[PDB]
């Protein structure tokens, strides 16, 4: 399928008043690995970080428009967009394409700087959303990575717990797929601070 | 007078004085009759002498299908443009009912397109007079449009420059075209055209043009070559 | 067919034209707005032509969506042509970013139709200027808007007919910390210091904005509130 | 009708477009604001309408997006205006979508003189077709790119287009610029530079003691770098310092005031 | 998905499950697919989440401008044909199965609109692919006049004979009720799938993840 | 700057010559209508004079059919209100296929002055000279009961209600009559043979010539029949002798 | 001045000047009178030709719009063939929509609504023709009057053109209660042939048309012996 | 001025702006045309602006085909659509037809070019204004040399000797006497050198005027050099 050609996985994990976004590093045409070293997350602003999936021209093409989005917004509006407001937009760009589709399914994080609630939207290739409390995730291990997700997740996290189970869930995901792995990189975002980090995985 | 500068303009004594401009464009063009016979039409054409060396030649009469020919008089674009319309829609015609147009719808269709063009703020009045010569099912015809989009059907007029002469003298022999053969009313036509030219100047071949219409004659226009057996012999006796 | 421009500029740098719209703008009835530390009251003058018009019917308070509010001074027909402009502005925005559109994005979408009018062919400018009260993520905003498409950010301001009266005598009334109805109180004093006869409820309009919403006032409410002051 | 069209993109007897010099007379009346373009950064500073007592404050966040006079067209680019402030909207709108169009296509910052000339060819298109009247605005723009670094460019309401080291637009434009010519060297600083941007405002507005509540400053100048994060994509260059448009507020702008006017006691004390 | 609708006494009970399956799958256990369209009228969808959601966001948008232009209420059947006209001009490919529900001043509305635009006005209506499992429920226990709770009792029991018989129904029922002044939307007005079982929570110490570099930024 | 009145741009006192042009274009034919509601309907009276007498009196009326319960009357240029009723119809049928429902006659009247106002601000379109009375009964809320309703659209697309109106030559002197009648009693307290005596009254008041039957046009809609109808002459005579006491 | 240019523009007074124009144009045309009959309706007119030398027949002012409709034009000859190309494009679509004739109210009304848009741009002109539409549909015998204000009146008789109000004082000699056609026909044409001028229109011709039970309801012209000589 | 529109009629019939751009052409430069069984001969006085113009670059005769040659007078600018247009449909009907394109046909699409102006935009977009120029086309067809001339109206008109521009009158004044029907194509040429030494204000010189020839016999166009114009002049 088109989806599946170009490989990768995302996947957001809500902790208290965080959460660790995590992408694998594999960009392949289909089954021969052209680049081990290409997450696929992208900083909107300090409060939202999304990562995009499926075919790689379409992932590019639409992190472009995003981007163009984006700072269009916050030149006509002299603020930073929201969350919920970035993942409205998003379900209206993929859905005025909704008979020619763009092939990405985006995962989208953010929290609110001074409140901390924390909210996780990943929508279809049309924009169909889907917004729960513990967690998100696409990609071609999108399976194994909700099984090892409904397997590891508690609702009271803090960000390093979260981080681990975040870590694990993804390598043991990534070890099960064969489009997907060679190491992970994933961005714990919280109130206060953003850290990034980058995770050894197998160069299988 | 300000109620002559567009076409869209009504005067306040109810004239549009542009469709009057455009009838003196006409009533300023070269001579031309059409007389209208039993079996046959026939135009007479005054074209330009040459100076004495110089021949001109300007196409005047126009043939428009089978069965039909018209004469301008005016502007010779407006003219033309007239003829490819016509043209047009008689292979259009003759295409959907393998006949020719009768005359007729196809003087309701030349006022139409007249009239199309005096209504409309960025459209002008075409400053040609037309004389349609034809034959149908119905027997000879013999129409004249003018710019308002008036069609006229006659049994013999003129139209041009100096034209009254040719109109008054037609007044005194028009009710007997419906017996005159041919060459008669050929003579007759001849004879009008003659009525209009200058006081110096005889009408000959190098300045005449002959269009003939009939029941088993397609329009056929008659000029310097073929033009020798009407014209050579002809001269106007008072 | 009018595809030439009808405003031009004069030999003094003059747009003559937007100048008369602006003049057309200051005919109409008198309206104001107030803003107050926990929100904003809009108050028009509803001043039937006869006792026979059915005071109910016309309107010169507008609500523009659940949380912004409208009036204007002028021309009521050039007025409205706006004011869906502005309702179909604000449901766009909730449709592309399922949030309410912030006051300052509306007040500029609404300015740029006044500069397309201003500036296009075959069309005149329009003769109305707009008072628009509303709730953002930022608090309460009450803007201006004139004929020429420039917009204010206002405490209390009036438009229409004795309006530099009114905008005087808000002047010394207005407070800094003013509170909602007290700010409502000085609206209904400065739409009665201009006032030719008796306020009643059929005579006036008000809206206030309040912390969600602009929740036009009914005609108890304003009876609640004309025999207080 | 045609009788009622006033012809505005057509040429005069001298050769001369007579809406575009009425445009430019409007300009004229509108507040002056000045341009000076230094090594380590570029200031404007303009003269802004007297602050009503019931003006209301916009209570935007991201204060350094758009003032009163002073708007931000892209993170690398600035624009100051003087004229009809709704025309100046709708250019700023249309040179963000140019700029931001730019970006989507190269994702690269677009050139400010590139950015200039595409927003110029807006306005002369006014003045040679569609029949209407052209836009009565003319624009400062300040901003920093790699092949020129700093640059400061003035455009006139018929399409061209200038660069200056100092500039000025509006009200007593010929004054300021005879003042600008006086004091500006290459070797100067951006805190001189400011300096020689509100002494020349304020005397062109003719104040002694300038007021903080008339007068607006912006800055373009490079800043180090905050949001650098390599690990999200590793082959991408990120600079060390990028370029920052920022207005200054209330109180920013009093220290660099007070230098000024005691700069201009200091220089009109020893005329005697 | 399974949704229901039912007029009773004085108003409209409608009803739906909370399972988003993502193709065989089980993306969200609590997914909302009872939509508001007006004060008085909700609309619950079945079929492509996307095309429903669009399409109720879309209609319940001129809805409100309506309103806002007459000043009336609005009324169901207006709904009803903004959303068959819109559904018909597609020719069934915008796939939503529609359920709407309101009461005006003609009395309470219930109708169903199929992805082809054609509309169908029933006291009891079912759709999504466990609808005929819920039908047979209503068609054994619906009668003329119930109360409210008889109406939500029923409407409560067709939709857990979808979340028991089909596999793409499940884990809540979705419950409004719709009346003359006031509309309620309860959530977990049933939960028959509670949490068994819980968790180990198995403890995975901060480090036992090796990393290969780590970036902190303060905000 | 020299002509300023012969397009829709504005004067330097900053109003518009072509619509105000177009509102003296309504009292030019001489016609007068009335219209006025009662507690349960709406009537609207209209001048149908025909002085000449070879001219089928049946066949010119100045009373239309918007839709089935909305009706129309239509005062001034005749030609140009006719057009107007045309668009009117449109606006009633797409609404009809809009949204299902029979449009409402408030927003028929505002839609009527949305057009209006284009014509007034487009510069080679000429206003409509006519003013424009839709009568017809509302659908309440929260009881279900119709109520009678009367809405006047200007040339310069003003759009207003009224308990009672007058249009046309010497409206002013209907208008007065009606206010000094409403001053005493209460219209929409009123029966509708009641109105239909204060509307004849003030028509002929405004005239001063005792209008007979054959000179008026009588349209109505009640609460018990919504549908907009004409009253036979019969109903006006009756009414009118009524009204002569 | 500029007041009176183009029909876009209202006077000081609510009036359109151009379309008075084009009725003063319609004013000063060949007389044409119309009586409706109870049984159908009869049009006549007077063609002025000034020439001796046209073909019998040349310049119709009656033509048929549909099988049981007609116009017959006071005025400007081909505004009124554009009107009457108008009509039978209004009158085919009811046929061809509607597969009905059209009756001659409607016909009348879309007549009036065509002319009338042409005096509400400034692009466009009024017609210099008034329309006298003569019908024998479903609604019985029906006769209208379209002005090129686009105002649309029904007749019982009704005369216009130059020699206007002598003709419309000879029409009200009549009864048109116990009139028939067959009369009327001879009635029109004699009221035509008294009122007009024998010193100013030295060539000039009746046309006379009707449409009644007696030609199966169809509009077409009289028979040639019919109309009196003089 | 725009007090009349670009279509109105004069008074006396004639459209306004057809007859101002009549008398852009007597404005303009002297141009030749003479027509004998040998062939057709087209003479143009150059008018150079300065001694510093490339004679060549303002070429007065442009080759239409190998057989047909055109020469304006008036507006040089606005002449090379015309010649454009000319060149386009002549080397459309030798791709359809597969044989060259009559001189009277070429003529025909010039001026349906030609007429193709007004101010009503609706579907196509006319020119505003009637071309300010005249055009002499010369050529040798199955009917032998032709000479045809474009008026600004758009009416053509075949002729045996003409003369457009500035020096028009007096050319035909010469026209009437010193011209027959049978001219060798050497006299024909003296002839229009003669006249155009008769209608120039200049001095003439070999590179002061432009003369072309399309010779019966051979068919084709020939470009005269200077040479072999002062070898016209040298006889």
């Amino acid at each position: 399928s088109i989806m599946a050609y170009s490989g990768g996985s995302v996947m957001a994990m809500a902790g208290k008043e965080c959460f660790v976004i995590i992408s694998d590093n594999r960009l392949g045409e289909q089954l021969k690995t052209i680049s081990t070293e290409v997450p696929k997350l992208h900083v909107v602003n300090d409060s939202i970080v999304y990562g995009l999936t499926g075919l790689r021209t379409d992932q590019q093409t639409f992190a472009n428009k995003v981007q163009f989005r984006t700072e269009m917004y916050k030149l006509r509006e002299e603020r930073d967009i929201t969350g919920k407001a970035f993942a409205a937009m998003i379900t209206s760009m993929l859905y005025e394409a909704r008979f020619g589709p763009w092939f990405v399914e985006p995962v989208i994080g953010s929290i609110d700087k001074s409140t901390g609630e924390v909210y996780l939207c990943a929508t279809d290739l049309i924009g169909a959303p889907c917004e729960p409390e513990d967690y998100v995730c696409a990609g071609t291990a999108a399976e194994s990575l909700h099984g090892m997700c409904e397997a590891l997740w508690r609702p009271g996290m803090s960000p390093e717990e979260l981080f681990e189970i975040a870590a694990q869930a993804m390598l043991s995901a990534c070890d099960r797929d064969s489009l997907s792995g060679y190491g992970a990189v994933a961005m714990i975002v919280t109130k206060d601070k953003v850290t990034t980090r980058l995770i050894k995985g197998r160069k299988d | 007078n300000e109620y002559d500068s567009d076409i869209t303009t009504w005067s306040p004594t109810g004239r549009l004085f542009q469709i009057e401009y455009a009838n003196e464009a006409v009533n300023n063009g070269s001579a031309t009759v059409g007389v209208k016979g039993k079996n046959f039409v026939v135009l007479a054409a005054l074209k330009r002498s040459p100076v004495a060396e110089l021949s001109s030649y300007q196409e005047k009469v126009f043939e428009i299908d089978e069965h039909v020919g018209m004469s301008i008089s005016g502007l010779v674009a407006d003219g033309r443009v007239l003829a490819r319309y016509l043209r047009t829609e008689c292979m259009n015609y003759r295409y959907m009912y393998s006949n020719g147009m009768p005359m007729n719808q196809m003087a309701d269709m030349i006022g139409e397109k007249h009239q199309r063009h005096i209504q409309c703020s960025g459209k002008r009045p075409f400053g040609v007079g037309l004389l349609l010569a034809g034959y149908d099912r119905q027997g000879p015809h013999l129409y004249q449009t003018v710019p308002s989009g008036d069609v006229y059907d006659y049994k013999a007029t003129a139209m041009g420059v100096r034209s009254q002469a040719s109109r008054t003298y037609l007044e005194r022999h028009f009710e007997h075209f419906s017996d005159c053969t041919l060459d008669e009313l050929v003579t007759h036509a001849l004879k009008a055209l003659a009525s209009a030219t200058s006081e110096g100047i005889e009408l000959n071949v190098k300045n005449t043009t002959i269009a003939i219409v009939g029941k088993d004659t397609p329009f056929t226009i008659f000029e310097e070559e073929s033009a020798r057996k009407y014209l050579d012999g002809f001269k106007m006796r008072p | 067919e009018a595809f030439y421009g009808l405003t031009t500029f004069s030999p003094s740098g003059k747009l003559i034209q937007i100048e008369y719209a602006t003049t057309a703008a200051g005919k109409g009835t008198t309206a104001l707005g107030v803003k107050a530390t926990d929100g904003v009251v809009i108050a028009a003058k509803k001043k039937a032509p006869s006792t026979l018009v059915d005071a109910s019917s016309i309107q010169k308070v507008f609500v523009l969506d659940e949380h912004v509010g409208c009036t204007y001074s002028g021309m009521g027909p050039d007025c409205r042509v706006l004011i869906d402009s502005a309702r179909k502005n604000c449901q766009q925005y909730k449709l592309m970013y399922n949030e309410p559109i912030p006051i300052s994005q509306l007040v500029r979408k609404i300015s740029a139709i006044y500069q397309e009018f201003t500036q296009s062919g075959g069309v005149r400018p329009f003769g109305c200027s707009l008072l628009v009260a509303g709730v953002d993520a930022n608090g309460y905003h009450l803007y201006q808007v004139d004929p020429s498409g420039t917009f204010w950010a206002w405490k209390a301001t009036a438009i229409g007919t004795g309006s530099p009266d009114a905008k005087a005598f808000l002047e010394k009334r207005y407070t800094v910390d003013m509170e909602l109805e007290d700010a409502v109180h000085t609206a209904l004093l400065t739409l009665k210091e201009g006032f030719d006869g008796q306020m009643t409820s059929e005579n006036t309009q008000v809206g206030r904005v309040v912390e969600n919403r602009f929740e036009i006032l009914s005609v108890d409410q304003l009876r609640d509130y004309l025999d207080q002051i | 009708s045609h009788r009622y069209d006033s012809r505005t993109t057509t040429f005069s007897p001298e050769g001369r477009l007579y809406q575009v010099e009425y445009a430019v007379e409007a300009i004229q009346q509108a507040g002056t604001v000045i341009g000076v373009c230094t090594k380590d950064g570029v200031v404007l500073a303009g003269e802004k309408m007297v602050p009503h007592p019931l003006f209301d404050s916009e209570s935007m966040q991201d204060k350094n997006t758009s003032g009163e006079k002073m708007y931000k067209i892209a993170e690398h680019i600035g624009c100051s205006v003087a004229g009809v402030t709704s025309d100046a909207y709708a250019l700023l709108n249309y040179a963000r979508l140019s700029a931001l169009r730019h970006q989507y296509t190269f994702q690269e910052p677009m050139a400010i003189e590139d950015l200039c000339r595409i927003l110029c060819d807006e306005k002369q298109l006014y003045t040679q077709y569609g029949g209407v009247r052209p836009y009565g605005v003319s624009f400062l723009l300040v901003g920093w790119d790699r092949y020129y670094g700093y640059q400061l460019y003035s455009t006139e309401p018929s399409g061209d287009y200038s660069a200056w080291s100092a500039y000025a637009i509006g009200q007593n434009d010929q004054v300021a610029h005879a003042l600008l010519k006086k004091d500006w060297h290459e070797s100067m600083t951006l805190e001189d530079g400011m300096l020689l941007a509100l002494r020349v405002l304020g005397k062109t507005m003719d104040t002694a003691k300038i007021d903080l509540d008339r007068v607006e400053v912006a800055v373009m100048r490079k800043v180090p770098a905050s949001n650098i994060d390599q690990l999200l994509d590793p082959f991408k260059h990120h600079p060390k310092t990028t370029p920052r448009f920022q207005i200054l507020t209330r109180s920013e702008l009093k220290p660099h005031a007070e230098r000024a006017d005691q700069a201009r006691e200091a220089e009109e004390k020893a005329e005697a | 998905t399974t949704i229901v609708g039912v007029v009773y006494r004085d108003g409209v009970v409608l009803g739906a499950d909370t399972r988003a399956t993502e193709g065989s799958i089980v993306a969200d256990k609590r997914c909302r697919k009872i939509h508001y369209m007006a004060p008085n009228i909700m609309c619950c969808g079945a079929g492509t989440s996307a095309d429903t959601e669009a399409v109720t966001n879309m209609v319940s948008s001129h809805l409100a401008l309506h309103r806002l232009e007459t000043g009336k209420q609005s009324r169901v059947l207006e709904a009803l044909t903004l959303l068959k006209r819109h559904l018909y001009r597609y020719q069934g490919h915008v796939s939503a199965a529609l359920v709407l529900g309101g009461v005006d001043v003609e009395g309470p509305f219930l109708a169903t609109i199929a992805p082809h635009g054609s509309t169908d006005r029933l006291p009891f209506v079912t759709m999504g692919s466990g609808s005929i499992a819920a039908m047979a429920q209503l068609e054994a226990a619906y009668k003329d006049n119930m109360t409210c709770e008889e109406a939500k009792e029923l409407v409560a029991s067709a939709i857990r004979k979808g979340i028991f018989n089909d596999p793409y129904s499940g884990t809540q029922v979705d419950v409004c009720v719709i009346t003359k002044d006031k509309t309620e939307l309860t959530i977990g007005y049933d939960k028959p799938n509670e949490r068994m079982y819980p968790r180990q929570e198995v403890l995975l110490p901060p480090g036992t993840t090796p990393v290969l570099k780590e970036e902190i930024r303060q905000l | 700057a020299g002509f300023d009145k012969y397009i829709t741009v504005f004067s330097p006192e900053g109003s518009l010559y072509q619509v105000e042009y177009a509102f003296k274009a309504v009292t030019y034919p001489g016609l007068l209508t009335v219209a006025i509601r009662c507690k349960d309907a709406v009537l609207v009276v209209t001048q149908h004079l025909i002085p000449d007498r070879l001219m089928r009196p049946d066949s010119v009326t100045a009373l239309y059919e918007v839709t089935p319960n909305i009706g129309c009357c239509m005062t001034g240029r005749a030609p140009d209100g006719r057009a107007l009723v045309q668009r009117a119809r449109e606006e009633a049928s797409d609404y009809q296929y809009r949204y299902g429902v029979e449009i409402p006659i408030a927003v028929l009247a505002k839609r009527m002055g949305d057009k209006a106002q284009v014509r007034t601000q487009q510069a080679g379109l000429r206003p409509m000279g006519v003013v424009s009375t839709f009568i017809g009964m509302d659908q309440s809320d929260q009881d279900g009961s119709l109520k009678p309703q009367i809405y006047t659209v200007d040339p310069a697309g003003w759009t207003g209600g009224h308990i009672a109106c007058a249009a046309g030559k010497k409206q002013v002197e209907a208008m007065a009559f009606l206010e000094k009648r409403q001053k005493s009693t209460e219209l929409d307290a009123l029966t509708q043979k009641e109105a239909a005596m204060i509307a004849l009254a003030a028509l002929q008041s405004a005239i001063g010539t005792a209008v007979k039957a054959k000179e008026v046009e009588v349209g109505r809609c009640t609460a018990a029949n919504p549908a907009f109808q004409r009253v036979p002459n019969s109903e006006v005579e009756e009414w009118l002798t009524a009204v002569a006491e | 001045s500029g007041h009176d240019q183009s029909t876009d523009v209202f006077s000081a007074e609510g009036r359109v000047f151009q379309v008075e124009y084009a009725g003063k144009a319609v004013d000063n045309s060949s007389t044409a009178v119309a009586a409706c009959c109870k049984d159908g309706v009869v049009v006549a007119v007077e063609k002025v030709h000034t020439s001796r030398m046209l073909e019998k027949g040349s310049n119709n002012r009656i033509h048929a719009v549909d099988r049981q409709a007609g116009i017959c034009i006071c005025g400007l000859l081909p505004d009124g063939r554009a009107i009457v190309s108008r009509a039978r494009q209004e009158a085919e679509n009811s046929r061809d929509i509607f597969a009905t004739p059209i009756r001659g109210s409607v016909l009348a009304n879309r007549v009036g609504e065509f002319m009338h848009a042409y005096t509400t741009h400034f692009a466009y002109r009024p017609f210099g023709c008034s329309a006298i539409i003569a019908s024998y549909a479903d609604d019985g015998p029906q006769l209208f009057v379209s002005d090129p204000s686009g105002t649309v009146a029904g007749y019982y008789g009704v005369a216009l053109g130059k020699a206007k109000t002598v003709a419309k004082s000879e029409l009200e000699k009549l009864d048109f209660s116990s009139l028939t056609c067959d009369e009327a026909v001879g009635k029109l044409a004699s009221i035509l042939h008294e009122v007009h001028d024998k010193q100013k229109d030295k060539l000039y011709e009746v046309e006379v048309a009707w449409v009644c039970d007696k030609s199966d309801r169809k509009f077409v012209h009289v028979p040639a012996d019919m109309v009196p000589a003089e | 001025e725009y007090d009349r529109g670009v279509n109105t009629f004069s008074p006396e019939g004639r459209i306004f702006q057809i007859e101002y751009a009549v008398e852009a052409i007597k404005l303009g430069s002297t141009s030749l045309g003479i027509r004998t069984p040998e062939g057709v001969v087209l003479a143009a006085e150059k008018r150079v602006p300065s001694t510093l113009v490339v004679p060549s670059s303002m070429s007065k005769i442009m080759e239409v085909d190998s057989h047909i040659a055109a020469v304006m007078s008036g507006m040089v600018a606005d002449a090379r659509i015309l010649v454009e247009h000319a060149r386009v449909e002549s080397q459309n009907h030798r791709f359809t037809y597969n044989e060259p394109m009559s001189v009277e046909s070429c003529t025909l699409a010039t001026c349906d070019l030609s007429i193709q102006f007004g101010e009503s935009g609706g579907r196509r977009k006319l020119m505003s204004r009637p071309f300010g120029v005249s055009l002499l086309i010369a050529g040798v067809d199955e009917k032998g040399p032709q000479l045809w001339q474009t008026d600004p109206s758009g009416t053509h008109t075949r002729y045996d000797a003409q003369a457009i521009g500035g020096g028009a009158e007096a050319a035909q004044s010469v026209f009437t006497e010193r011209y027959h029907r049978n001219m060798t194509l050497e006299e024909g040429e003296t002839l229009a050198v003669d006249i155009l030494k008769q209608v120039m204000e200049d001095q003439l010189s070999p590179e002061n005027i432009e003369v072309a020839v399309v010779r019966a016999d051979d068919g084709k166009l020939h470009m005269y050099t200077p040479t072999e114009i002062k070898a016209i002049m040298s006889r």
